[PDB]
């Protein structure tokens, strides 16, 4: 069972795996992105809504005025799209706000408010998206690729190595906030530990500790444990728990209750320790020298000097120990020491720092930050204290606070935005665990940490940067608040919000033409990810590492599809069923692995809580109830893959396909393909130009509905019904009424468009597919846009290809053609280039559009119209002209060769003079259509006028229909109503219908109906009137200019660029190649059955580039006509409906089993015929990129056709009629036209302008530039002794003026002499370094 | 905006201030600071409006140049060095 | 403003100038007040760091950002980088008399000439058309003679006709590597749009015909066309400046129809029947009566000019195959058959080639490469060397080896997971042991394949070199490595990893069959690893060679003989084992100071 527009042609798909799950929505991402941008919903916690419920509310400078926020509302579309995109205007809408000034009762916080004052305030205009997800600038469609970037939060960073060579490995830690400044720890080569601010100048982490009011003795506090003494008769000994004695060598006899447990010069083992704790010993004997090295643990003041026998953190020594032991205090502290369980780094850190104070700490860290500055305490205080706690400068967002806490392996996800001492202390306990070895560093690229953006969030963040700008303002204007004689609004300035906006979209490196040439181009450009921009490293800054794939890449982000050469893996795309978690990060459908079921239910996975399982691939079958029917199973966990136990798993993929992105999913026969080829051929596959016609690839993938339906050209009901009138230029359905709501029963009237310019000059058309009064479902495509079918994607043609060498003619790549498909013009594309001429005012007065221009031959002026506006249909080239417009003089600019005719004729004579709009040189082609613009009010022509009329008679028929079919309706129930008490048989059709409440019906509350559903009816009649004449208002007006200009006007050339040796054609399979030579019907070699081949490839190009694809292809596709000549020939002949179908049947059994299981008793017998002539031209084949169909059913569908199974037969030359041995191989296969068009490409220069700093000829192509001319070919010429060929290239013709204009003379004068002269450009660094006091000279 | 012109507004007001420091009652207009204040403050908006004329003067003289070398011209840029040519003309 | 077309610049140059002298008169100006000398100082201040940022900006601490977050341009910038007068304009240079655009093929050219549309021609040369024409009288005035050219009166095309006669051409590929990369030509006028080529100079251009954009220059002076005439013609470089090697090596196509021609059929149409010249042997094949390659007597001549100067001819009887025959009416004067009587894959046309230019001179030697272009397409052409499904021939034991290797490291890893062993060396017997497999099925294919020949002869059979397309170009050696087919047929073994590691489980599939995802992946992986390579080798290249250009720069033959009898004693290299050059390559072509002696002494 399938869609009845399935129906109309059903493609065969070959393929064993069924599907659990659908694939999605594609362009998913955009729609959820901007959607959650704008959403009224409480809390918000995100667009809009969030920044206003942050910033605001707000008030004075303690002044006892306030201005709060409480909700908003988007204005409105005063247009829509087509509209913009005929005028030029962004689509957008305006943003109601609802804000309130209240200002406080005098000397009291809760003293009533002064004024409880709000209005609706008019603020910025935001662009729109539309169901297309795309935007709408200046007439045109840019996108906002979404980027990605490293998750805020903290990284603990290992840069192995080349830290200073010694071998061992340095470490540091970083913080990054969402917005604010991050924060940095790490070490120097001597176990040295320092922070580091905005990446600049480092410093002892010990000031930031002081900065926390933190004693000293408290930092000890953190970070080491504790060791206590006694000073005992003797030997102090020490209180002991005999755990950190694992690791230690005796220099003394470890003893104690006397029985000695380890010997003089013993390494104590930790079975010691274990019988020790056995033991449970707690006070050892210890020499005292043996504590020469254990530092104090803090400060020691003494009792009769009550004086600091010692200071926190002093060497101590034995004296030491005298003077401490002396006073007494027998509890001694000191710390724990180790090195491989326990290294001591706080402490030199302590000893190298310089400051005394939680202020000299401050002051520190001021000159660090502001150098030079005499400090004031307080300076500095404020610079940290709002460095790193106030909301101005510094954020994390919930995923922020979400990752520092998960890192840490603490149990909240949420928090603050901002820090804590606590958290800082966190980070540095953590970091010197890592350096002990104890903790693990993460990487770069790992997907759980690359975090991914979209539209709606930047949008709100360049949002809030604009709220912030009006903030100050405002409040400084509310500082001057004059009371009660202000509205919210008077201080309230709403341009710059509106300002950064437009800047954003119209400006912003994550914003591009939308690249519009194919379906597929056109969503290739939406799901594409990057990290490149504000955020993201350079195209030059590009390390080696995130330029790779990352195991964890699995079915999140396409392997093999990214646009190669200076940046690769940096314009990634995104695979399909890719989602994107709430916080930003990639998840992905799983099934559960129960018991013994690979059950249906699924969910969508991290790419790190994924690290937990093992997740079965997908190629693998079970015995329809989950049990894998083998038993050690291909899987994988982490960076890794192995056969697993029938139990082991816990999950499996969705279907095979969920590994790559859509621009690959088509490719067919993928897994017999190299991966370089794939990306090549996926990449010259985004830009296929459509071409006249639109024929499928008859090999598909079985993927190409979902691309169309997601793609936008298409055209698609929005509920069943019955086509009621078609048109080549419109569609109009019937709704059925259960589909239908109570007001309008109403009629679906799809406009769609004829030729219009796509952005990279293609034509563009939505043609119909359909039959006048067919019913349609809800949802079933209408009409078919450029390189589309019938719901089909259809980007190239197929055509009988023929593999064999033939006279080089195939030597490298050259692809070789005969005239008999640009006979068929099967490969011919349309073009369309706007052409503009705008009317503005200089000084000197204005400027006009006549049709009068001087110095001009009249043989042109007759072309233009009586406005100065050429006519539809004129055949125009180069070096004419399309438009006068003319300008007057100006004195600076007049030569006297004028000044004579204008002191004869009388300065009535040269006034005025050409701007005319030319025909760029190098074009040619057919006038389409000529849009003009005007000021309205400003008076408006012909042309003007005319396209008026047109629009509004068209305008109006459409409702003109709807009225009179929703009425009569009326005139039903009327009769309805007189039927019943002398129904009238002619009086009611003979007669006008609403000539029935004028004879007279027998008077009773039926007459009463008739009047009461007469003045309903006038009602509808003027209220349709009321919307008509809206329409003819909106429409009929104008439209405002960029105020300086009058009137402007629009001219839409187009070619037909048909084909021609030099251009580029590619199958899907990367074998691309120039079609080099067209020879004659007669040379192509032919078949014995007459019919010749359309093109020769090269054999040599599968061995080099191991692609096998294309020949599994072409067999394929040979067989799939191989049911052409079938059916057309059992057609043609004519049949009876028995056999066809059964042929049909069994054409579509030809297999394994397959998820297909069609049937085709089904039908009522016509629309078999319906699918047949569909079929006529040969039957199309679904096979999925790796659920696909091995050779043998290739061998079997070749049998069920006629073919020798080889696919190989044997062919004649077309020039000696004469057999080729070797049979060779023939087939079908989809070509595709790569858009270098050869035309676009040659380019001479003659000679022409010159760049005026150096007279050096222009380069580039639009203008008339001449060739780059490099050092290496200037080695390459010095080589040979070619020396005056360098000489007069590279003075002769390009600098020396002088000399290049004797040439010319000479050489149009018949003399071949150089004068040699001397370079100019070198002059001008001549002079360039005696800019510069280096006074250079030329000695004799 | 930007440093490079900031530079350039500071010294104006400074020596703004320097001449004008030459008369400051007492008496009357009891803080000396506010007058330095606004006296800079006017320094800045003269010079900022000299060199905002200055690039738009920059932007007039362009706009007269589109005979350049042969055909093949843009519509779309011409179209805002005019609209910001106008928008500074309107002051 | 530069206005110079495009988009328009900004020349900050004056804005720096500008505020710099701004700030000098203000510094006068307050000078000029008796300023507190401290903010004297300051403005002194000001000024030094403005003529500073207007000598070369950056060289302090905040170097003065343009706009947009763009540093702007002093008058060092002008001067340095790739884009400084010297890099970007004293070099470098756009010139006039220039073309560009895609390429094709055309092989019905000889050595000498190159393709070439008709309407750069016609804008390459506007000059001399005016000149001729003027000369004509057919116009009177240079307008009159733009607006002839205008509209193409169609005189003109015969006046462009001999403008061309012999008027050279010069043309080059973007990437110039060496001194091959630009040469000498003399076109033929198409009427078309892009620009055949000899096929044989393309190895040269290290250019594919896949899109490729090739430029074009034209030489003005006569003194030029002279320079370009003798010096950068083809029929001028053909011996590689690298090494001695000829440089017109037929590419691909031409040698797999030569190695298609030059072979043997084990039984064929009318094999070895005798005759008695070739031109018999050219009808007997085109007649359909007699095969190709096929074992044959056949009665020749051969010539050498071994005596003085004198081509003396004497003829034989020879047991060949026929196309040996065929092709040999073409091998040019000075040659010995034996030379051809072999199979005659890649590097045999080569040496020929080299042994020809070495003994015959020049002109023998084009014509000859010419002829032998035209004769290998040809036949190529004739031969009809498709390839499909079948061309994969299969190891049927491939999954014997794969399932036996698998089974052997089940237990092995079973017995480590016992705790019998350790991992490091477990991962190394698991390398083996792959590897082990990896060339075991290697054998057995390339093998089964490369022999398939079972063929009576009037008797059982016999078994010679097989004729499989693939196989046929690989024994040929025209295009494909061994490998290439290893990894068609033959499991692809084991790949890389990210670091350098190699993962535990091979590829255990072939391309024939399809890759499951994993391997699929892992391959994808390898790739992009090998391109993001390829883009930085290019790199780094370009700024070696810039250096070592840059390096000598300078030396050239200036003198004959600097008087003196010392150098170095070569001697061919040992690598310890096997040597490596033997001592014939160091002395060739290498003027010895001292004589030599003979091992036996005075000798
Ligand atoms: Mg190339």
């Amino acid at each position: 069972v399938y869609s009845y527009t399935e129906k109309k042609r059903i493609r065969k798909d070959f393929g064993k795996r069924p599907q659990v799950l659908d694939v999605p929505y594609l362009l998913s991402i955009q729609l959820d992105s901007f959607q959650k941008f704008i959403e009224q919903d409480p809390e918000g916690q995100y667009g809009l809504e969030a920044a206003f419920r942050s910033v605001f509310p707000i008030q004075s400078y303690s002044g006892n005025s306030e201005l709060q926020y409480v909700s908003y509302r988007l204005g409105e579309p005063v247009f829509d799209v087509q509209e913009c995109q005929i005028r030029g205007v962004t689509y957008s809408a305006p943003l109601r706000v609802k804000l309130r000034l209240v200002i406080y009762e005098r000397e009291a916080p809760e003293g009533t408010v002064k004024d409880i004052k709000e209005q609706e305030v008019y603020m910025g205009e935001i662009p729109l998206m539309t169901d297309n997800g795309t935007f709408v600038i200046n007439g045109t469609e840019r996108v906002i690729v979404s980027q990605l970037h490293r998750s805020p939060g903290v990284f603990f960073d290992s840069d192995k190595g080349k830290t200073h060579s010694s071998g061992k490995v340095l470490y540091n830690a970083r913080i990054i906030p969402y917005r604010g400044s991050w924060l940095d720890f790490e070490f120097d080569p001597k176990d040295n530990l320092f922070v580091r601010i905005d990446r600049r100048r480092k410093l002892p982490a010990t000031i930031i500790l002081r900065a926390l009011n933190y004693t000293t003795e408290q930092i000890l506090d953190l970070f080491f444990e504790k060791v206590i003494f006694e000073i005992r008769d003797n030997k102090l000994q020490m209180e002991l728990v005999p755990e950190r004695l694992r690791g230690e060598t005796a220099s003394f006899d470890i003893e104690a209750n006397g029985k000695v447990y380890v010997e003089k010069g013993r390494r104590i083992t930790a079975r010691h320790i274990r019988q020790l704790e056995k033991d449970d010993v707690k006070l050892i004997e210890v020499p005292v020298e043996y504590i020469a090295g254990k530092v104090v643990a803090k400060d020691y003041i003494d009792e009769s000097t009550g004086e600091l026998i010692c200071a926190a953190n002093m060497e101590l020594s034995l004296d030491l120990l005298a003077k401490l032991s002396q006073s007494g205090h027998k509890r001694i502290e000191t710390l724990f020491t180790n090195d491989l369980d326990h290294g001591p780094y706080i402490s030199e850190t302590l000893r190298v720092d310089p400051t005394n104070d939680r202020l000299s700490a401050l002051v520190e860290i001021y000159r660090m930050m502001r150098p030079g500055e005499p400090p004031t305490r307080e300076a500095a205080e404020s610079l940290f204290e709002n460095l790193f706690f106030s909301e101005d400068r510094y954020d994390l967002s919930a995923v922020g606070r979400m990752k520092f806490n998960r890192s840490l392996l603490r149990e909240e996800i949420e928090g603050s935005g901002i820090l804590s001492k606590d958290d800082i202390i966190d980070v540095m306990k953590k970091l010197i665990d890592i350096r002990n070895g104890k903790g693990e560093v993460d990487d770069i690229d790992h997907l759980g940490n690359r975090r991914i953006r979209s539209v709606g969030e930047m949008a709100e963040n360049q949002f809030r940067v604009g709220l912030v700008r009006v903030e100050r303002a405002v409040k400084e204007r509310l500082s001057l608040g004059d009371l009660d004689t202000l509205m919210p609004q008077d201080m309230i300035n709403a341009k710059p919000i509106s300002a950064a906006v437009k800047e954003f979209f119209g400006s912003s490196q994550l914003s591009q033409f939308m690249d519009q040439n194919n379906p597929l181009s056109e969503i290739t450009h939406k799901r594409r990810i990057s990290a490149l921009g504000p955020g993201g490293l350079t195209r030059e800054r590009a390390g080696f590492e995130v330029r790779d794939v990352h195991p964890t890449h699995y079915g999140r982000v396409c392997p093999i599809e990214t646009p190669e050469g200076p940046n690769i893996g940096l314009i990634n795309s995104l695979s399909v069923y890719a989602q994107t978690n709430e916080y930003g990060f990639l998840e992905t459908p799983y099934r559960k692995v129960t018991d013994g079921v690979v059950t249906d239910e699924i969910h969508y996975l991290s790419a790190i809580e994924e690290g937990n399982y093992v997740i079965a691939q997908a190629n693998s079958n079970l015995d329809e109830e989950g049990h894998f029917v083998e038993d050690l199973v291909t899987c994988r966990s982490k960076g890794e893959s192995s056969l697993f136990s029938r139990d082991q798993v816990d999950y499996m993929d969705v279907s095979t396909q969920q590994v790559v992105s859509v621009g690959a999913s088509l490719i067919p026969f993928l897994e017999h393909d190299d991966a370089n080829r794939a990306l090549m051929g996926a990449n010259m596959q985004r830009q296929a130009v459509p071409t006249l016609r639109a024929d499928k690839p008859l090999v598909g993938t079985g993927m190409e509905r979902a691309v169309a339906v997601d793609s936008g050209v298409t055209a698609v009901a929005k509920r069943g019904g019955v086509v009621q009138y078609v048109d080549a230029s419109r569609i109009v359905i019937k709704v059925n009424e259960d589909e239908m709501y109570p007001g309008e029963a109403g009629i679906d009237i799809y406009n769609l468009t004829k030729y219009t310019r796509s952005n990279q000059n293609t034509c563009i058309n939505q043609m119909p597919c359909v039959s006048l009064g067919e019913p349609v479902e809800r949802g079933d495509v209408l009409a078919d846009g450029p390189s589309t079918d019938l719901g089909e994607l259809a980007l190239g043609q197929n055509m009988r290809v023929a593999f064999m060498p033939w006279n080089g003619y195939n030597f490298e790549d050259s692809i070789l053609v005969s005239e008999r498909v640009v006979q068929e013009d099967r490969f011919t594309t349309i073009h369309i280039q706007e052409l503009a001429c705008v009317s503005r005012d200089t000084k000197l007065g204005p400027e006009e559009i006549t049709a009068d221009i001087p110095n001009v031959g009249e043989a042109a002026l007759s072309k233009l119209d009586e406005s100065g506006i050429v006519y539809i249909g004129a055949e125009v080239t180069g070096g004419d002209i399309l438009v006068g417009k003319v300008t007057p003089k100006g004195e600076t600019q007049l030569t006297p060769e004028e000044k004579l005719l204008r002191a004869i004729f009388g300065e009535k004579a040269s006034d005025v003079k050409d701007s005319s709009l030319r025909v760029p040189n190098g074009v040619s082609g057919t006038v389409i259509d000529v849009q003009v613009f005007t000021r309205d009010g400003v008076e408006k022509d012909k042309r003007a006028l005319e396209i008026e009329e047109m629009q509004l008679k068209q305008a109006k028929k459409d409702l003109s229909e709807e009225l009179q079919i929703l009425e009569a309706g009326l005139f039903s129930r009327i009769r309805a109503v007189l039927v019943a008490g002398g129904v009238e048989a002619e009086k009611l059709d003979k007669l006008p219908r609403d000539r029935w409440l004028e004879l007279g019906l027998t008077d009773e509350e039926k007459q009463n109906q008739l009047e009461q559903l007469a003045e309903q009816y006038d009602e509808l009649k003027h209220e349709f009137e009321k919307k008509l004449e809206a329409k003819r208002r909106k429409i009929t007006q104008g439209d405002d200019l960029a105020p300086g200009v009058l009137k402007i006007v629009k001219v839409y050339l187009a070619v037909k660029r048909r084909i021609q040796p030099g251009d580029k054609m590619a199958g899907r399979h990367g074998n691309k190649g120039v079609i080099s030579k067209i020879n004659p019907i007669e040379d192509m070699p032919y078949d014995e059955n007459g019919t010749p081949v359309d093109i020769v490839l090269n054999p040599l190009g599968v061995p080099s580039r191991m692609n096998i694809g294309q020949i599994l292809e072409t067999h394929l596709g040979m067989a799939a006509k191989g049911i052409g000549d079938k059916i057309n020939a059992m057609l043609k002949q004519q049949q009876e409906v028995a056999k066809l179908r059964e042929f049909i049947q069994r054409a579509y059994d030809l297999g394994a089993d397959v998820r297909q299981k069609v049937d085709l008793s089904t039908f009522s017998d016509e629309e078999v015929m319906r699918l047949a002539e569909n079929l006529r031209k040969g039957m199309p084949i679904a096979t999925p990129v790796f659920d696909g169909a091995k050779e043998a059913e290739i061998k079997e569908l070749l049998k069920l056709g006629d073919l020798p199974t080889s696919g190989q037969i044997r062919l004649y030359d077309g020039r000696t009629g004469e057999q080729f041995e070797r049979p060779v191989t023939v087939g079908y296969m989809y070509m595709l036209k790569l858009n270098h068009l050869v035309d676009d490409k040659m380019h001479a220069r003659s000679t022409g302008s010159y760049s005026l700093v150096t007279q050096q000829p222009l380069g580039g192509k639009a203008q008339f530039g001449g060739q780059r001319f490099g050092e290496m070919e200037v080695w390459a010429l010095e080589a040979y002794g070619a020396a005056y060929t360098l000489q007069e290239m590279l003075t002769v013709k390009s600098d020396d003026v002088n000399g290049r204009t004797k040439m010319y003379k000479n050489i149009v004068d018949g003399n071949h002499q150089m004068e040699p002269g001397m370079p100019e450009s070198f002059n001008v660094l001549l002079k360039e370094i005696r800019s510069l006091g280096i006074n250079i000279e030329l000695e004799d | 905006y930007t440093q490079s012109w900031k530079q350039e507004m500071i010294a104006d007001g400074i020596e703004a201030s320097i001449k004008g420091l030459h008369n400051f009652d007492e008496t009357k207009y009891k803080n000396p600071h506010a007058y330095i204040t606004q006296a800079c403050f006017n320094a800045f908006v003269q010079r900022i409006k000299k060199e905002r004329k200055e690039v738009a003067k920059k932007y007039s003289y362009f706009v007269h140049n589109v005979y350049d070398s042969r055909d093949d011209d843009m519509v779309a840029l011409v179209d805002e060095t005019f609209i910001q040519d106008i928008y500074d003309k309107m002051t | 403003v530069p206005l110079d077309g495009g988009r328009f610049a900004t020349s900050d140059l004056n804005d720096l100038y500008r505020r710099v002298i701004n700030r000098n008169n203000r510094l006068k100006r307050l000078l000029d007040l008796a300023a507190p000398d401290i903010i004297v100082r300051n403005e002194k201040r000001m000024l030094q760091e403005a003529v500073d940022a207007l000598l070369d900006n950056g060289r302090r601490g905040r170097a003065i950002t343009g706009s947009n977050k763009r540093p702007l341009k002093s008058l060092a910038d002008m001067i340095k980088g790739k884009q400084g007068r010297f890099r970007q304009n004293l070099l470098g240079k756009r010139v006039d008399y220039s073309g560009r655009s895609v390429i094709t093929v055309g092989p019905y050219l000889r050595l000498h000439q190159c393709g070439l549309p008709k309407k750069m021609a016609l804008e390459l040369f506007k000059p001399f058309i005016y000149g001729k024409l003027e000369l004509r009288g057919l116009a009177t005035t240079i307008k009159a003679a733009k607006k002839m050219v205008e509209r193409e009166e169609a005189v003109v095309w015969d006046i462009l006709d001999e403008v061309i006669r012999e008027h050279p051409v010069l043309l080059n590929r973007a990437p110039t590597l060496h001194r091959l990369g630009i040469q000498a030509f003399e076109p033929v006028l198409i009427e078309g749009k892009a620009i055949q080529l000899h096929p044989l100079v393309c190895a040269a251009y290290n250019a594919d015909f896949d899109g490729d954009q090739m430029a074009v220059h034209v030489p003005l002076t006569l003194e030029a066309q002279l320079e370009a005439r003798a010096l950068m013609m083809s029929t001028n470089n053909i011996l590689s400046p690298a090494n001695g090697e000829p440089i017109i090596v037929p590419s691909q196509d031409v040698v797999l129809g030569l190695y298609y021609m030059t072979r043997d059929c084990v039984n064929a149409k009318g094999e070895g029947m005798v005759l008695t010249g070739p031109k018999e042997a050219e009808r007997l094949y085109r007649s359909g009566l007699a095969s190709l390659h096929a074992r044959v007597k056949v009665r020749i001549t051969e010539y050498e000019k071994d005596a003085n100067g004198e081509l003396v001819a004497k003829t034989s009887l020879k047991d060949t195959t026929v196309g040996r025959a065929i092709l040999w009416m073409i091998v040019p004067k000075g040659l010995p058959y034996s030379i051809v009587n072999q199979a005659l894959g890649k590097k045999a046309i080569s040496k020929m080639l080299n042994t020809c230019y070495r003994i015959l001179g020049l002109k023998p030697t084009v014509i000859f490469a010419d002829q032998i272009m035209y004769t290998g397409f040809a036949y190529a052409a004739r031969s009809g060397a498709s390839v499909g499904i079948d061309d994969m021939v299969i190891p049927e034991k491939k999954h014997e080896i794969i399932s036996e290797a698998e089974a052997e490291v089940a237990e092995i890893q079973e017995q480590f997971q016992s705790g019998l062993v350790t991992a490091g060396e477990r991962y190394n017997k698991v390398i083996d042991i792959w590897a082990a497999a990896n060339d075991r099925v290697s054998k057995a294919m390339m093998d089964n394949l490369q022999t398939e020949t079972v063929i009576n002869r009037d008797g059982q059979e016999e078994k010679q070199v097989s004729f499989n397309s693939i196989y046929m170009m690989a024994d040929s050696g025209a295009r494909g490595s061994a490998a290439q087919i290893r990894q068609l047929a033959g499991m692809r073994g084991l790949m890389a990893k990210p670091d350098g590691s190699i993962i535990e489980t091979p590829i255990t599939a072939n391309f024939r069959e399809g890759l499951n995802v994993l391997q699929y992946f892992i391959s994808t992986h390898g790739a992009r690893k090998g391109l993001a390579d390829t883009a930085l080798k290019t790199a780094n290249s370009g700024y070696l060679t810039r250096r070592l250009v840059d390096v000598a720069q300078d030396l050239v033959v200036t003198e004959d003989d600097c008087g003196t009898h010392e150098g170095i004693m070569m001697t061919p290299v040992i690598e310890g084992g096997d040597v490596k050059e033997p001592l014939r390559d160091r002395v060739l072509g290498r003027v010895t100071a001292e004589d030599v002696l003979k091992p036996g002494t005075a000798d």
